[PDB]
């Protein structure tokens, strides 16, 4: 019979993780898709073969600006040359646990968020079910889903591997006070002033 | 000088026991915080042997 391609089941794959990916007049790939394992995803590619602007595109659908990612912003490079509009999906598990939500139940499982860039325009605007948001809207679902782009923890680039590189026992302590509610550190070192 | 030495004397007590209570407070978790970072740095370096 005819070929079936097998179901982007979200019930199946952890909550926050990505199945399917559509990426649409990028450069090199005018049409692409792209699955996600669920444990762990590995990609190869030569640098500057679009695989880097892949997964930049990625971070960028996420309520992500490329100056927020610690590196230079590009925005005519993701749009594909010639092409009016550069779109970018990114499907995700949706959980009764975040607010501020378009067109999506707390009972649905799924959250889709979809980028376009454009040339003429130069807005921040977002999709929610092909529904046209702010970008504030995807920053605070971002931000309800407990990750953070300008952390160095959950996002990594060569500008944050510099960074890391060279770091300070002061930085550490500062990183495992801040993952951890800070006000504790607070709190005891006003108790050593009065002391 | 003389009425002036207990309310001093009085003090370092209470503050001490503060600093004592919040320090018994924030020691246990910032402690088994360290020993769980230690214990899965080492698991994860064992392979680095």
């Amino acid at each position: 019979k005819r070929v079936k391609i097998a179901k982007p089941d979200l019930s199946s794959f952890q909550p926050g993780s990505i199945i399917k990916i559509r990426l649409q007049d990028f450069v090199t790939y005018t049409l692409t898709e792209f699955n996600l394992s669920p444990s762990l995803n590995m990609i190869i590619g030569p640098n500057g073969s679009g695989k880097s602007t892949f997964v930049c595109a990625v971070c960028l659908g996420l309520a992500g600006k490329p100056e927020y990612i610690g590196r230079s912003k590009k925005v005519e490079d993701f749009i594909k040359n010639g092409q009016d509009v550069s779109k970018i999906e990114i499907t995700l598990k949706n959980s009764p646990n975040v607010t501020d939500i378009e067109y999506i139940d707390a009972r649905d499982e799924t959250i889709k968020i979809t980028r376009i860039i454009t040339r003429s325009k130069r807005r921040s605007d977002y999709l929610i079910n092909d529904y046209q948001v702010s970008e504030s809207v995807v920053k605070t679902l971002v931000a309800q889903l407990n990750i953070q782009l300008d952390n160095l923890c959950q996002f990594l680039s060569q500008e944050r591997v510099e960074e890391f590189a060279r770091l300070k026992s002061v930085k550490l302590l500062v990183e495992t006070i801040r993952s951890i509610d800070a006000s504790l550190l607070d709190v005891l070192d006003e108790l050593r002033e009065l002391q | 000088l003389e009425h002036t030495v207990p309310q001093q004397s009085k003090d370092l007590e209470t503050i001490k026991a503060k600093l004592k209570e919040d320090h018994a407070v924030l020691e246990p978790k910032l402690d088994d915080i360290v020993s769980k970072i230690s214990a899965r740095f080492a698991r994860l370096f064992n392979n680095v042997g």
